[PDB]
């Protein structure tokens, strides 16, 4: 396993997301940063929570069905030697659908967060509030650093768990294989219920990646349309591929591989 | 400031670990670490399954050398959850491994000093008896059909009772099919 | 090819107020058909081509170096009649690469001209040029739409391209896979010649169907920073439904999955 | 930079540690590349299990070839952190070897200055215990169906370190069963 | 309005579809449909490759049955290494040709006008000696081990040449053994 | 400060994505050819090595 | 000359094996060089000593 080292330090070979208002980042963690359930906390469980929850019951569920296809595909042309969940779930879980997963959050809702806090400070709270000294830190970024550890974690892992479900789905539809069967063979060929339970670390680390970066873009943006609309397209160049050092480094301990 | 499907979603994921943990899961709370000497096999790795009676029991530690001969010292993932004569059973032990010792041919002629060493037996027994008993026999089995070995414990019939720090005397792991058809 | 197609049924579904512009899309050549290199047109093409190129080097190698660990673990596991390159760049050109391809152009830079296009309504150009009579869609459709669909499907095999040409870099370097056997192996695993000019197809249906999305969207937007982030949600919806239609049947069709 | 461009110190920082922890280790202080000569061994890949007894020490480097004489130079990444003796255990090696060494009749009532050569003989004897073992037997056995090669080492007595370039002892590089199959 | 690597690496993707395509392809150019009637073969596909002495010459251009006669009919459609003959190479097979029809007993006691046609039969099956000669041999080979059915037609020695609308003796497709194995 | 690193590995993969097919490659600039008559050989295929030795010094062109 | 031009360069006259690589097929064609003229190259030719009668197909049909 070298390979374990050598994704880490892609993210770490670039890191312009971040480090200009890294500053910024590290006088929150000095001045403590923020926990509870405010109006802020609201909005962001609305973009990584709530938007959320349609696109992973429908987009997510034919996700996992084309890499299901992948699956059936092999079982026409092997079989025998790698039947059932013998390597469906077994890339599925652990190395394909967390990457897409990232892009829900690193890409979707980090986009959304850098256009409300862009145009937060050309209108509604910081166009007057830094001028007024209610301070920016603590007011907007400190209490959703804490939020993006809670809910968006578990969101990659279920994800990843409707693959799981859609795979029992179409067991049937694609041949007439009985879903007891196919999952509890999948479930011994990976030792599916005690990897996936301990694996929910992987991406908190990336919980915190993604709005180290979205942040930045937001809040110091230049509050005009065009300085605003620069800041979005630059947003999706640093957070989408920053956000995967860890990948074999808690793949291998938490999932086992 | 969550919806509902949060909780109902990591309920679901709860479950997946409820009896397939307690199984399957940690690693020093359920196994006991035995040792035994190997001469030659042909493919063991680190981690390989082992096996009682053809169930998996568990699987290799680790895998170390002996330089006087240099030859193999394998340290063992047993079951240790599995306790095998528990206190209900040991209440049987102690009469049945008392008529053996009871009846045989050395301790009907002994001295009388020693014939009260048998209950002193059945002590040393009672704080020892979880796992396996005295003589067992390990021999190198594979897992499928083609390579990747396998090993395995097939329990015979003896007087005491094994457990972590204990050595199996090797009954099987030298011949490699290859080398009789060869030498 | 039933239950596929069954499935792949998606490509109709998302289509909500996209198909009132019909006529729309037709008459961008009507008033003049313009061409050449222009301020906002160049720009497009840097954020699909040019900073593009950067992504497909560097998120090649997280899946190349993921998948190199696979194809060692598969000679472990499995055996050596599907080790190293047999098994694993048989899907990786063919079938998984593309996925992540059109979600990091549909996706991404389809959002990106969206939003773009939203602010001439609310700002630039359409605000007073369609209120006085100058032809809209000659205005904002003709010299943008084109910007960012003509390298589009080349280069989205070329994401794939890239995996295969960076592959045996790190297919040599984890292990030592020769380079010759790689090249030679991968011809052989998917019937290039036939299978993978076939899925240059599918990714030109894919730059079909950035015209239909990303171009409503902006053309009627609400001229307010919330509108256009909920008009960049609609096009995440749209788009990621599209994709995975035609991943059923054109993986079954182009390819002969 | 420190600000703007702060985070230089952590793009420098990880970047070339992961970058060596991936690809090194090293191996340099822990492996040795020793060579030794095969004379007709079908399929022997880079990377393949070079075995001591059944367990893995090392896998195969490079094959450097000679036309001429028709001869195979397979140069072997062996590692050099396995088991050994302590002072004491080494101690009574040492002694066994200089009986061997005396069990001769011109060196056992030996004179002081020849039982210093004696001694640095000793200190050859100790080289190959453990470090770069050159005084050993190969022979080329199979894991798998046919291909999978499993090779292994039969360690004998000591000599020094082993020269890169000296061969090991071959007891079977000949590989190819087809004549037998065949006739 | 564009860069300059896209058009680069579109280049170099077509260079890798040009050996495959140009390898693979037409259908009657450098071919002939011919037939051949088979008892028994396991799962043969249309375009599934037709082998020779372990090289590919073609492939199954279609498959189709006849139950009324209980035989499956395959039509094939050969490969572009051989199209067949040059000019010279067709001029000298006729004289080969020629050769054996003026050595036969049946055309030295033929009548002169008769004799003079043995060279019209070779004007008129001008385009009918494509290719390889009339009687050829019917097996099924493996690619792998036992499965992996790959079609093997190793052309024998007719008194012609093999052409469009002839059918091609069975010789050894027709003997599943399954059945002698088990009974 | 950009094209420091298009040279690092802009050109880097510019001569890889050349030497794809043609490796050695279209000249045969560090190979040569040899041939051969054989009657039966089921299972020799394009791209299958050679050896000498039991260790591989070529391949099937 | 002939003796010149009989030991220069690898030899030229090498004899040829077909027999498999592992267990599936993937004919490995073994080489053992012999004595020849001059370096191994296009325009020379390897003498075949078993690449014909395959036993194992007679045996069946």
């Amino acid at each position: 396993m070298n390979t374990i080292a050598w994704l880490g330090r892609l993210v770490i070979e670039r890191i312009r997301g971040i480090g200009v208002a890294a500053l910024m980042l590290l006088q929150i963690i000095f001045s403590l940063p923020s926990a509870g359930g405010f109006g802020r906390f609201v909005y962001q469980m609305h973009r990584v929570g709530v938007m959320s929850l349609l696109i992973i019951t429908v987009s997510g569920l034919f996700i996992g069905l084309v890499l299901g296809l992948q699956g059936y595909s092999i079982l026409v042309n092997v079989g025998s030697e790698s039947m059932l969940g013998t390597m469906v779930s077994l890339t599925l879980l652990r190395e394909l659908a967390p990457v897409v997963a990232a892009l829900l959050f690193a890409g979707r809702a980090g986009s959304a967060l850098t256009a409300e806090i862009g145009s937060m400070k050309q209108s509604e709270q910081l166009a007057s509030m830094e001028m007024i000294g209610v301070d920016p830190l603590k007011q907007i970024v400190s209490p959703r650093l804490w939020a993006g550890i809670v809910s968006l974690p578990m969101l990659t892992v279920i994800f990843a768990a409707i693959g799981i479900v859609g795979g029992k789905l179409v067991g049937v539809d694609f041949l007439g294989v009985d879903e007891g069967s196919f999952w509890s063979g999948m479930q011994n060929n990976v030792q599916f219920g005690h990897d996936v339970v301990n694996g929910i670390i992987k991406s908190i680390v990336f919980a915190l990646l993604c709005t180290w970066i979205a942040v930045f873009q937001g809040y110091a943006c230049d509050p005009t349309p065009e300085g605003i609309a620069t800041a979005m397209t630059r947003t999706v160049v640093y957070s989408s591929l920053c956000v995967l050092g860890f990948d074999f480094v808690l793949t291998a301990v938490m999932f086992g591989g | 400031a969550v919806g509902i499907f949060v909780i109902i979603f990591g309920i679901a994921l709860f479950f997946l670990a409820m009896k397939v943990s307690g199984l399957v899961g940690t690693n020093l709370s359920d196994g006991y670490t035995m040792k035994a000497q190997f001469d030659n096999v042909n493919g063991l790795k680190p981690r390989a399954k082992v096996t009682m009676s053809g169930v998996t029991i568990g699987r290799v530690d680790s895998i170390t050398l002996d330089p006087v001969t240099r030859l193999a010292t394998v340290t063992f993932d047993l079951d240790g959850k599995l306790t095998s004569f528990n206190a209900e059973q040991l209440k049987e032990v102690q009469k049945n491994a008392l008529d053996e010792l009871r009846y045989s041919s050395d301790y009907t002629q002994a001295t009388p000093a020693q014939q009260k060493t048998m209950e002193q037996q059945l002590i040393s027994n009672m704080n020892s008896i979880t796992s396996i008993d005295e003589d067992a026999y390990i021999m190198v089995a594979t897992n499928g059909l083609l390579g990747e070995k396998y090993l395995k414990i097939v329990p015979g019939g003896g007087l005491n009772y094994l457990k972590r720090g204990d050595t199996i005397s090797n009954t099987q792991g030298t011949m490699d099919l290859e080398d009789l058809i060869s030498k």
